[PDB]
RNA sequence: UCUGGUUGAUCCUGCCAGUUCAUAUGCUUGUCUCAAAGAUUAAGCCAUGCAUGUCUAAGUAUAAGCAAUUUAUACAGUGAAACUGCGAAUGGCUCAUUAAAUCAGUUAUCGUUUAUUUGAUAGUUCCUUUACUACAUGGUAUAACUGUGGUAAUUCUAGAGCUAAUACAUGCUAAUCUCGACCCUUUGGAAGAGAUGUAUUUAUUAGAAAUGUCUUCGGACUCUUUGAUGAUUCAUAAUAACUUUUCGAAUCGCAUGGCCUUGUGCUGGCGAUGGUUCAUUCAAAUUUCUGCCCUAUCAACUUUCGAUGGUAGGAUAGUGGCCUACCAUGGUUUCAACGGGUAACGGGGAAUAAGGGUUCGAUUCCGGAGAGGGAGCCUGAGAAACGGCUACCA
RNA sequence: UUUACUUUGAAAAAAUUAGAGUGUUCAAAGCAGGCGGCUCGAAUAUAUUAGCAUGGAAUAAUAGAAUAGGACGU
């Protein structure tokens, strides 16, 4: 029943348009995939052409990147803490793009200790806020993927001005 | 419609084919291929309406299924195969070689060439770009992808393709004083020399062409095809040499 | 610059905190072509505008039009008025007509009601906007 | 902004090309000469004067055997309005520049083209436009008429056998009311 | 539009009388060529029949099919049925709806999908259970067929037994390239030091005075090293991970050549069908500007239930209020918005006219829309399909 | 200076319209090739507006640091 046509809308003057034709398949939409934290549940969607999309109905892991350190580790997602579009997505723990989530810090901590031999010193220095999070056990991350489109929940660790901004907003 | 069309009315067919309006209700619809629909001559039209070797479509099919027809050195068995500009058509049983070139009227001429000239064709460079693994290539006006081109080759230049190997033997840059052939518009079929290329950014470039009689005309750059240096084309030209 | 619920940034422009070569955050920009000068308030600015022709993800291609600003009451878009004479052959005479074009204006530009702008065509920005201010006068 | 400074590069191109083999000369000279003549389309008078001096120097480097090619190229590029007046001003300038280098009968081949330009700009439509009071312009090519000087340059070079080329348009003009 | 009257005879203004196309219909109707066939604003309703199927040498035959044969030893000629594949989204019909909508001309995709056609394109050597199928894997399997059946009835089908693949699902098999000490001085050999697919998602990165010396007089000695557009976060490349994750030939015809260390050894021809990505072609969806009949006794409209715009997300093939959340209060309008009427599909065109105009255009070509009326979908490259399916109204 | 306006050039499918050739027996039509190089043959044209390129001296708008100024303070 979802359509993306612009003919049902009013004209820019405010005029009510009449129906030109019946709805076309080339202008459809589908139900949202309200991805939630849990055991991996993904189903394929056959899209226009032979192409396929992946619907993440449920997901609890993702490949998250430490951009300053130039690394990526697979990690468990703990939960959604903040979302800039709608707070009910945070209330229900719904994973979409741009959501701020908390991720397990363990693989990043292990990589840091292995690479720098520390729990050289100048290079090992990182931001105070990120290190405080490492002490806590969870890291704030932003989801960069579109879970309902690609089936992946990839993201990156918040740093610098973005981290300060989201620490204020929390 | 709900998908691609498969028919063509005779009145809606390209005018330059010279189809009788009362012969039937339909014209041969060119199939997908190297050349665009309106800019192509399907083999049925060539074999029946131009050469008269076949009296109807069924005999054209009989000729094609004997594997008697080669287009650019390869056997084609499709009746509506879209042969086009600069294509070489070979009939071995008749000892005949043809190159598809428009005459001054704007219609493809029945132009017989020698077996030495039948071995190559000219392609206008439509695109030069890097493919995967960083291998450069050129796309020509007939849809040929040719890898490892000479670095000097640019868009709007012409390359000489050897049909047996499909490789570039030589090329001609697009520049003032080069010999050009008009392949579109109302000057379709005329030959001249480039005088000036008027450039407009974000718009259509224009080329001034001077013929051997010193008449000048302006054409869009899309309709211009470099064929040689003035007084020395790379291909045999039809009767009239593109005058008037 | 950060007056929205989400953090505003240029996508895929990375400011490395570990390095700290320069105080100013790295800023990407382009020149839009067609002889339109990129203003320095765009190059050295701090604004984030995804629909800016110099620092956003939009390109200028298509028709280049000119008009007079008649409204600036909405955020980052204006309304220009383009006037022309339409010919009536029966009376062999003209009549004044106009049209209103909604245009996107980057915050690298300052426009008042009355000045003349050159606008370039871009992909649909909103329901009605298909143009982006490329020069003010 | 730098177009006037770069025009003498065309003079450098003619010199290096003329050192090449004859086949290469025929393959590069027409491109170089044609490109210069298109800059005369420009609406800038200062640029048109910069083109004109480079054409003059190239004409000395070349001979009169290349004069026919240049003039026919010039007639092809300049065809409407003030371009007609630019054509005759530039044609005289090349003749004026080549005055020393020219030998006897060098202009015989191009004599017919020159006189058509000369007569059109004294008695033809171009000549009338120069005499029109309604025609207010600051372009020097149009306010200035050089046809008389070109006629003197031509008569100094033409072989007496071809001197009937000059007299014939005069006779045709004299038959009609004047 | 002209002609004759109104006076004893003229001029002007008036009066009187006569002066193709469209629809319906009347009578007549031999010969040649040629050609069309709407209409109750009833896009009202339809009995019957037909209008969409399709096989090459080249996907699958132990039909208990037919016919052959040197009378058959896996098969092999021809071939119903069924599986598989492709098509059925073209064509044909009609003009109901529709008034910046369709449409015409002119643009854009640096904003997206695209079966098919045409052209290009994929040696990844190795990496412990080698406890090893690649001289080639499974039923995780069935149709046709055999047999037992239900129903008044339909292109309805159930239980049971079989058996194939280009169906379905699995899964393998001593390379190439950089430098190169040392010899040797070339047609060089090579101790050794190194390197190694695609596809998916994200993050990050790149994509800008040698004017000398020697020489055999040639040439050598050191350096260069992406491209394109008006314009890009473009093409392309690199690093690290990621994936219910792809692909990287378990396919088919014809034929029987070449090497030998003579083994049914190794090798090998012309084709078919597939397959990754790019380009191309046939297309599609959106899109920029200008242009429509009557109505002002329709002057304000849109915005509560998206109207104009911002930020973010969701969805889409993809841009976009297309939808959602939170924000602003915008957007159009006497240069006529909005509302109403239309015996309104638009155009190429047809008629008339001296010219300007005016009328007609369902109707051979192009574009759009529909299939009694609303709504929704499966399959598929492509359909909101109707000679496809599901509901509700009639 | 810019615009309006005006000139030229592309563009505006074919069919239809006008026009050229051709003894379909004539005609309404249809149609593009003949002789053994012949300088033989549709040569063709047509469209108000909108957008694109281009030459313009008038006309109508539109512009100018156009023919401006030079005295004081601690
Ligand atoms: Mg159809
Ligand atoms: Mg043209
Ligand atoms: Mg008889
Ligand atoms: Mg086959
Ligand atoms: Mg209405
Ligand atoms: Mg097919
Ligand atoms: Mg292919
Ligand atoms: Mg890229
Ligand atoms: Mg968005
Ligand atoms: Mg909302
Ligand atoms: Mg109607
Ligand atoms: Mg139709
Ligand atoms: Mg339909
Ligand atoms: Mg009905
Ligand atoms: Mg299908
Ligand atoms: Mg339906
Ligand atoms: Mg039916
Ligand atoms: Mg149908």
């Amino acid at each position: 029943g979802i359509s993306r046509d612009s003919r049902h809308k009013r004209s820019a003057t405010g005029a009510k348009r009449a129906q030109f034709r019946k709805k076309r398949k080339f202008e459809l939409g589908r139900q949202p995939a309200n991805t939630k934290i849990g055991a991996k549940r993904i189903h394929s969607v056959r899209t226009r052409g032979g192409n396929k999309k992946y619907r993440a109905l449920r997901i609890e892991t993702g490949n998250f990147s430490w951009a300053s350190e130039g690394i990526s580790k697979k990690t468990r997602i703990a939960g959604v803490v903040y979302h800039p579009s709608n707070n009910e997505l945070v209330r229900t723990n719904t994973l979409t793009k741009a959501a701020i989530v908390q991720i397990d810090a363990t693989p990043f901590r292990q990589w840091f200790e292995a690479h720098y031999g520390q729990t050289r010193a100048a290079s090992a220095k990182i931001e105070s806020s990120v290190e405080s999070q490492f002490s806590a056990g969870r890291l704030y991350a932003c989801i960069s993927s579109r879970p309902g489109q690609s089936g992946r929940c990839d993201g990156y660790i918040l740093e610098g001005e973005e981290l300060a901004f989201y620490l204020r907003r929390l | 419609a709900r998908g691609p069309k498969k028919h063509l009315k005779r009145l809606a067919a390209p005018h330059h084919w010279l189809l009788d309006k009362l012969s039937g209700c339909y014209a041969p619809r060119p199939s997908a291929g190297p050349h665009k629909l309106r800019e192509s001559l399907p083999l049925i039209v060539f074999l029946r309406n131009r050469l008269k070797y076949a009296l109807n479509g069924r005999e054209v099919k009989a000729i094609l299924m004997q594997r008697h027809v080669k287009v650019d050195g390869k056997v084609r068995t499709d009746t509506t195969y879209p042969a086009g500009f600069m294509d070489v058509i070979t009939l071995d049983a008749t000892n005949e070689n043809f190159r598809l070139v428009y005459d001054v009227k704007g219609r493809f001429a029945v132009h017989r060439i020698t077996d030495e000239e039948a071995s190559y064709k000219l392609g206008k460079v439509k695109k030069v770009q890097l493919g995967k693994k960083g291998v450069p290539y050129v796309v020509t006006h007939d849809g040929r992808t040719i890898r490892y081109p000479d670095p000097n080759i640019k868009v709007n230049d012409t390359v000489k393709i050897d049909l047996a190997s499909g490789k570039i033997t030589d090329f001609i840059k697009f520049d003032a004083g080069k010999l050009v052939y008009v392949t579109g518009g109302r000057n379709l079929g005329r030959i001249g020399t480039i005088v000036h290329k008027e450039r407009h950014d974000g718009g259509f470039d224009l080329v001034h062409i001077k013929d051997s009689l010193d008449n000048t005309f302006v054409t869009r750059l899309n309709n211009v095809f470099v064929i040689g240096e003035q007084g020395k084309p790379y291909i045999s030209l039809p009767k009239g040499k593109g005058i008037k | 610059v950060q007056s929205e619920r989400a953090f505003q940034k240029q996508p895929h422009i990375f400011n490395n905190p570990k390095v700290k070569t320069s105080k100013r955050t790295k800023r990407w920009y382009k020149n839009a072509g067609l002889g339109f000068k990129t203003p320095k308030t765009a190059i050295e600015g701090s604004y984030i505008d995804k629909k800016c022709p110099f620092t956003g993800l939009v390109s200028i291609r298509g028709k280049i039009l000119t008009g007079t600003v008649v409204s600036t009451k909405m955020h980052r878009t204006i309304v220009i008025r383009r006037a022309y004479l339409h010919y009536i052959p029966k009376y062999n005479r003209y009549e004044k007509r106009h049209k209103n074009v909604p245009v996107h204006v980057s915050p690298a530009f300052r426009v008042q009601v009355g000045d003349i702008v050159t606008v370039g065509q871009c992909r649909p920005i909103s329901k009605t906007v298909r143009f982006n201010v490329v020069k003010v006068s | 902004e730098t177009i006037i400074e770069r025009m003498p590069i065309a003079e450098a191109l003619v010199n290096i090309v003329l050192g090449l083999t004859n086949d290469d000369i025929t393959n590069f000279l027409p491109s170089i000469l044609t490109n210069i003549c298109q800059v005369l389309r420009s609406k800038s008078e200062e640029l048109r004067d910069a083109v004109r001096v480079t054409l003059g120097k190239i004409s000395i480097i070349l001979g009169a055997e290349y004069l026919v090619f240049v003039i026919k190229e010039l007639m092809a590029t300049l065809k409407r309005g003030s371009q007609i007046h630019v054509l005759s001003y530039t044609v005289h300038y090349i003749l004026k520049s080549m005055h020393g280098v020219l030998k006897h009968s060098d202009l015989d081949t191009s004599s017919s083209m020159i006189v058509k330009i000369i007569m059109e700009n004294i008695f033809g439509f171009a000549g009338e436009e120069k005499d029109s009071e309604n025609y207010h312009t600051k372009v020097k090519e149009i306010k200035s008429n050089k046809s008389y000087d070109a006629g003197e340059i031509l008569a100094s070079n033409i072989s007496l056998t071809e001197f009937g080329t000059l007299l014939s348009p005069v006779k045709a003009l004299l038959m009609v009311r004047i």
